């Protein structure tokens, strides 16, 4: 009931479907990570260690990572955010040497404050309800140098502690990690980067391996 | 010089009062004499599968039989509607794609997305494979919609409050339309291809003349972003879908809002809007995981399409207006009739 | 004149005997119905509303094996119905028993392969990510059907029937001289052939169907639990309550049947009431690991939740 | 730059064997089905063999079925024909033709240059009664072809093809599906007709159109040709 | 006809059923007699039926007054086979147990 | 700055001088177009399966 040409068309369609499924299987074994920040908060340096969309593909311990940077797209986060759903993890870079700094805009506003609201918006988004965050804290050395001169209280007019680097950093981490109002489904693997060695990629590798194990357990139905 | 602000107030008030004076009656009162269309039943005569991710765009071909679909997997697929056969499977250089277009002559297709580049592919190449005919750049935001005009002319809309009319051979922006105060999310060309409309993310729609390059009319009334725009077959009216879970019908000559379509049990906005060939039916796609067929002349609801699992991402109607192709983020294209 | 008829002194005892028969055939029928329904639902779910994942092959093959086993069960159920009197002849007793054994061994091997796949998925995530595909699973599953068949091969040949004392029983006769019309002196051995073949078949099935699978399942699930404990990833008590029930039920369902088959090697010194009352219970239990497999693995997944809520709500709307 | 070059011909003693090679260049060979066609020294064209894309479907002519073999090698995009036990009727010229099948495609678009082979000494039948017609420049010419079966399928397609062959030149596709013109063909050619009776018309005849015209039955893979109509002087 | 050890008290058993040629297979634990037809038969009697039938009667006699089991229809596969059935009655099962019964395999 | 305000004012002035008609006229035109091209639409009035291309 089929003509000679129609059977050849069906054969071509089946070959196309075969190629599409092979491509889909080959493209599903790469770990995809979104990258977010506030400004030039060490994002370029972090990318160096390891227009529009910027894709970076690298390999660590037989694991292929694709990382998407959306720094250029300034217009509206809400409209393009749903495109990145199901990503393995979200890296969030925060430069914490900015407690004594304000925007180029002459609006009295300390850099982590907008970083805090951006983290709150990203963390509690309905799309990222079970996506782990790998928050990195950058510029540790410059912050340590500055805390001796200008106290941290200029940014947080509630802190009561010594002007030492360790406890100030702990305070900053504590007040950056409470915004997670969904502590039941997602995790915040905080890290103090800018140590200038091959350790940030190791932290990312550990986090993504944990996420992969969790996803496998959810898929098997055992967990 | 604060006087310019008062002057703007003056012309704005004059325009509003002239608009109010022009209106005399409501379309609902005039139309409250015709028989309602009743209750429309539509069945999925065909289901198209083969995508491995969310479907973000779809355009019907020049005929009623071929169509093109784009997925965030990174694939453009050309489907033969009648027999579900796949004619072409173009792999894209960037998987972030949010738009599609089919050339009126059927020789080229268009693609675009988060890469701020409009890629034009040639379908009929003598070597026998689909090639990248052109790559147009110059936008500073994500591409939201691209529509062909001729074989050598395209119109694009970006997320940087800018529409553009290009020239395929030279690859340069022939004309730029600016004036919006937010991201432009939809575009629809007139049947005579002399003018078009754009809806931006500030609750506004604008009418544009292609050759002149200057805006002619602007319509407000929505209370949220505008996600889709369709042009009436008469060419003197259009319909807007918004995130306010509300559709509206505007007319050009009267420059007014005729009807609003909304229900108390709907709380999610529209993502795609398209008329029927007769103009008596308006199909809309919500986030309620189903599509809705209203009655554009009586402002009632007639039909529902709930075949897809996830929400209706893209919706279109055949050129002869018999089948309705609806694609969704759950990687399915349903052909209702 | 013409007298009638009667049957005198036969111990047709209502206690034990008759009532045990009725109760066991009833429970056989109920669990068979539940099993066929469950496996059919599982097949339709894995074929229509479930993607092409590596887990799809395992669940689909398990459902097919369980469905076939439960479809071929009521032939044995109705053999048990008439007080163990085979009225179907030797033509298809071998076929039915072969199909039963083949399906059972396929299901056991599939459970083992599922446990090992889960263990390798949890232990090494990079290797699983890089080297797991549907083609590999499809191949494993066909090798399984073929090996099991080889293991189900010993059936049929011995399956034989006789009308002793007016009753026909379908029994495996390992001394193949019974089809050769050789008699037997009741002293319980045809020494060159009888114990040889009987022992070989019994131990070959017992080992390869109970010893290796239970050890592998226990080791894999204990390793998974230990990994989940040393790195805090549980957040819920569900995985432990699934693993423990799986291990316990596999052991409790597949130990008695195999051990009672093993005891048949010496069916003279042991008493008589043990076999006749014991083998049916092991049959019951056994047939009960093929009505559970469906729930524990694919009716606990995400897709069963989605299909359940969606279709149930839509049919409530149909009620509305 | 999409020429096809074929080799492997020559004088052959009866009962011998040979290999025919069709080397391609400049197109996606992996997506094109390939046909081997034969033309007698004085008779018309005759289909010989066909191989699909991916080598999933192979068809042979009934006269050589089980005697010849076909194959393709995609990485070097080369088509091989194994020829065995040649009789006295196998001396001809062989053409290597490409054809791609999808909705709206144009099969048999390009033809090879042909290689000569000399050997030492149901199916639809398509007829062309008109052996020759004398045509001066500047007239309108009609060519009529007929069938033995209805070429119209239930989907509306009518599988009839029209080819032209100039003297000392490879055949060129003129019309596909009885109504659609091939790429590069001047508009003055046209074709029409109904089942079992088709007609090709040429308007404002020119010096180039001298040659032999053939009709083609693609409803079945035997692919019976016509007797051919000659136009000269 | 009759061997004195059987059929003498066994018409007595048959007619205690009335209350409710022949041969014998001597199983090592007891004898199973079949009766088809025998002399001394009488038309009809009351409860004093020993005081002054030609049919199939399967009585596994045993020995003398411990009569094991009887099935006896008298119309003078099912009938004869269930007549043989009584062979089991008064034996110990598992003595002739065939391997592989009662199970899936 | 000031120039953009003047440009916006001028744009409003050009937009304020367009010809306009009554709503009732547009309503009548819409109704006439919808009723005129009504017998052809194969969605308001479904066509039978004889000439339907999608049924199978
Ligand atoms: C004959 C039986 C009893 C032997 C038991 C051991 C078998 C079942 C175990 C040992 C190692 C296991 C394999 C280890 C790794 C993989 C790769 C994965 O992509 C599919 C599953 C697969 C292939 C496992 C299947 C089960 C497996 C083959
Ligand atoms: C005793 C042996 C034979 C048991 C075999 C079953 C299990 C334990 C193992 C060992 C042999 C294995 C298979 C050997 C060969 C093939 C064929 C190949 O195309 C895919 C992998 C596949 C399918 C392997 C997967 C795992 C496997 C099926
Ligand atoms: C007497 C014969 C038929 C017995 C041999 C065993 C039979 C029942 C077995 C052997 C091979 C098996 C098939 C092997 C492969 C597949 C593909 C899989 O996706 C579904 C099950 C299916 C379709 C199996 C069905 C059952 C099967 C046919
Ligand atoms: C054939 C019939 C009788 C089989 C019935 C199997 C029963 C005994 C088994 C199989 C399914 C099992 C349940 C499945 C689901 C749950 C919820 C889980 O969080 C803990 C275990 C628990 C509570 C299980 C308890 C035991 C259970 C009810």
């Amino acid at each position: 009931t089929l003509s000679a040409e129609d059977k050849a068309a069906v054969e071509r369609s089946k070959m196309i479907d075969r190629n599409l499924r092979e491509d889909g299987e080959k493209a599903a074994r790469e770990v995809k990570l979104l990258l977010l920040g506030a400004g030039e908060s060490g994002k370029s340096t972090i990318v160096k260690q390891m227009t529009g969309i910027v894709e970076t593909h690298f390999t660590f311990k037989d694991l292929h990572f694709k990382m998407f940077d959306v720094g250029a797209q300034r217009s509206e986060r809400k409209k393009w955010i749903h495109c990145f759903e199901g990503v393995t993890a979200i890296i969030f870079c925060v430069a914490l040497s900015d407690y004594d700094l304000v925007l180029a805009e002459d609006e009295e506003m300390n850099r982590m404050h907008e970083s805090m609201k951006l983290f709150d918006s990203i963390c509690n988004n309905k799309w990222f309800t079970d996506t782990s965050i790998i928050l990195f804290l950058n510029k540790k050395d410059l912050f340590e140098e500055k805390i001796k001169k200008s106290p941290l209280t200029i940014c947080y007019p509630e802190y009561a502690g010594s002007n030492t680097y360790e406890e100030a950093a702990a305070y900053i981490q504590c007040q950056f990690e409470d915004l997670n109002k969904r502590k039941d489904t997602k995790e915040i693997y905080t890290h103090f980067t800018c140590s200038t060695d091959t350790k940030n990629v190791q932290f990312v590798f550990d986090a993504v391996t944990d996420v992969i194990i969790k996803n496998n357990l959810k898929d098997c139905g055992l967990f | 010089l604060d006087q310019l602000r008062q002057e703007a107030e003056q012309l704005k008030n004059q325009i509003r009062d002239a608009r109010k004076a022009c209106a005399d009656a409501t379309l609902s009162q005039i139309t409250n004499n015709i028989d309602p269309v009743g209750r429309i039943q539509m069945r999925t005569r065909r289901t198209l599968r083969g995508h491995l991710a969310k479907i973000y765009a779809m355009h019907w071909g020049t005929d009623s039989r071929l169509l093109v679909s784009a997925s965030q997997d990174g694939k453009l697929i050309i489907w033969d509607s009648y027999t579900t056969n796949k004619v072409h499977a173009i792999p894209l250089r960037s998987s972030w794609v949010m738009t599609c277009a089919y050339a009126p002559s059927g020789n080229y297709v268009a693609c675009g997305g988060l890469d701020n580049i409009c890629s034009i592919y040639n379908l009929k190449t003598r070597e026998g494979n689909v090639r990248v005919s052109r790559e147009l750049a110059g936008h500073t935001g994500y591409l939201s919609c691209c529509r062909f005009l001729d074989d050598n002319q395209i119109v694009t809309s970006s997320g940087d409050t800018t529409c553009a009319l290009w020239d395929i051979e030279t690859g340069q922006q022939t004309t730029t339309f600016t004036g919006h105060t937010g991201d432009v999310m939809s575009l629809s060309l007139a049947p005579d291809t002399r003018l078009f409309v754009s809806g931006a993310c500030d609750a506004s729609a604008k009418l544009w003349d292609v050759r002149e390059g200057m805006c002619r009319q602007t319509f407000t009334g929505h209370e949220s972003d505008i996600n889709a725009i369709c042009f009436f077959p008469n060419g003197n009216a259009f319909a807007t879908g918004s995130d306010d879970a509300t559709c509206r019908l505007f007319d050009l000559r009267a420059d007014q809002e005729l009807m609003t379509y909304s229900h108390d049990n709907i709380i999610c906005g529209i993502t795609s809007v398209s008329f029927s060939k007769s103009g008596r039916l308006l199909l809309a796609g919500y986030d309620d995981f189903n599509c809705n067929v209203w009655d554009a002349l009586k402002a009632d609801r007639a039909g529902v399409l709930a075949g897809h699992d996830n929400r209706v991402s893209c919706l279109g109607v055949t050129d002869d207006g018999m089948a309705v192709a609806t694609g969704s983020w759950d990687s399915f294209l349903k052909i209702w009739n | 004149d013409y007298l009638d008829s009667i049957v005198v002194l036969e111990d047709l005892s209502p206690l034990e005997a008759r009532v045990t028969r009725i109760f066991l055939v009833v429970v056989y029928s109920i669990v068979c119905f539940l099993g066929i329904l469950g496996n059919g639902l599982v097949i339709i779910i894995a074929t229509f509303k479930m993607k092409k994942t590596v887990n799809m092959v395992w669940f689909l093959n398990l459902a097919v094996a369980d469905f076939l086993f439960n479809v071929f069960l009521p032939i044995h159920i109705t053999y048990a119905a008439m007080d163990y009197h085979w009225v179907f002849g030797t033509a298809m007793c071998k076929i039915s028993n072969f199909l039963l054994i083949h399906n059972m061994f396929t299901s056991v091997f599939l459970l083992t392969i599922i446990s090992s796949d889960r263990c390798i998925s949890v232990l090494l995530p990079v290797w699983s990510q890089n080297h797991r595909s549907v083609r590999l699973a499809y191949m494993a599953c066909m090798v399984i059907w073929v090996l099991a068949f080889f293991l189900s091969s010993p059936s049929l040949v011995f399956r034989d029937t006789a009308n002793l004392h007016g009753k026909i029983s379908c029994f495996n006769n390992f001394s193949l001289s019974t089809p050769g019309s050789s008699s037997w002196p009741t002293h319980s051995q045809m020494d060159p052939v009888g114990y040889s073949r009987h022992m070989v078949v019994t131990v070959t099935r017992f080992l390869c169907g109970f010893l290796v699978p239970v050890l592998i399942i226990t080791a894999c699930y204990l390793t998974i639990v230990c990994k989940l404990q040393r790195n805090r990833l549980a957040k819920t008590k569900k995985p432990f309550k699934i693993i423990v029930t799986i291990i316990i039920t596999f052991f409790l369902c597949w130990c008695p049947y195999h051990t009672l088959n093993l005891l048949e090697l010496h069916h003279t010194a042991m008493p008589g009431s043990v076999f006749s009352l014991g083998l049916p219970l092991a049959t019951a239990l056994a047939i009960a690991n093929s009505c559970m497999n469906p729930i524990l693995y694919v009716f606990m997944g995400q897709d069963f939740k989605k299909f359940k809520v969606a279709l149930f709500s839509r049919l409530v709307n149909a009620l509305s | 730059d999409v020429q096809l070059v074929e080799s492997g011909g020559g004088l052959v003693q009866p009962g011998g064997s040979r290999k025919l090679s069709c080397s391609a260049s400049g197109f996606a060979f992996s997506s094109f089905g390939m046909h081997w066609v034969r033309q007698a020294p004085e008779k018309g064209l005759e289909w010989v063999a066909y191989i699909s894309s991916g080598s999933g479907t192979i068809y042979y002519a009934d006269t050589v079925k089980g005697r010849f073999t076909i194959s393709r090698d995609d990485p070097k995009n080369t088509l091989f024909l194994q020829m065995t036990s040649l009789r006295s009727e196998d001396t001809a010229m062989y053409y290597c033709v490409r054809s791609i099948y999808y909705y709206g495609s144009s099969p048999f678009d390009f033809w090879g240059q042909g290689t000569t082979l000399t050997v030492s000494s149901s199916d639809i039948v398509m007829t062309q009664a008109t052996s020759s017609v004398p045509v001066t420049p500047g007239e309108s010419v009609s060519i009529s072809c007929r069938s033995s079966k209805s070429l119209l399928h239930s989907n509306g397609n009518t599988y009839l093809y029209w080819f032209l062959q100039r003297p000392g030149q490879s055949p060129q596709l003129l019309i596909y599906r009885m109504s659609n013109l091939a790429s590069g063909v001047p508009d003055r050619f046209s074709g029409s007709g109904s089942g079992t009776a088709f007609t090709l018309t040429i308007s404002r005849l020119e010096a180039e159109d001298v040659g032999v015209y053939y009709c083609m039955q693609h409803l079945e893979y035997p692919l019976t040709f016509g007797a051919g109509t000659k136009l000269e002087l | 006809e009759l061997t004195e050890a059987q059929r003498r008290g066994l018409q007595v058993a048959l007619e205690e059923f009335h209350k409710h040629s022949a041969v014998d297979t001597p199983f090592p634990a007891g004898i199973f007699v079949r009766l088809e037809f025998k002399l001394q038969q009488t038309s009809c009697r009351k409860r004093d039926w020993k005081k002054p039938r030609k049919c199939l009667a399967c009585i596994k006699l045993g020995s003398e007054d411990k009569v094991l089991g009887r099935l006896v229809h008298c119309p003078i596969e099912h009938q004869e086979t269930q007549c043989l059935r009584v062979q089991r009655a008064g034996e110990d099962p598992h003595s002739f147990y065939f391997p592989g019964q009662f199970a899936f395999s | 700055s000031i120039a953009q305000a003047r440009k916006l004012v001028e744009q409003l002035k050009m937009e304020a001088n367009i010809d306009r008609i009554k709503v009732s006229k547009a309503a009548a035109d819409l109704m006439a177009y919808c009723e005129a091209h009504a017998k052809e639409d194969p969605l308001l009035t479904p066509v039978p399966a004889s000439e339907n291309p999608f049924r199978e």
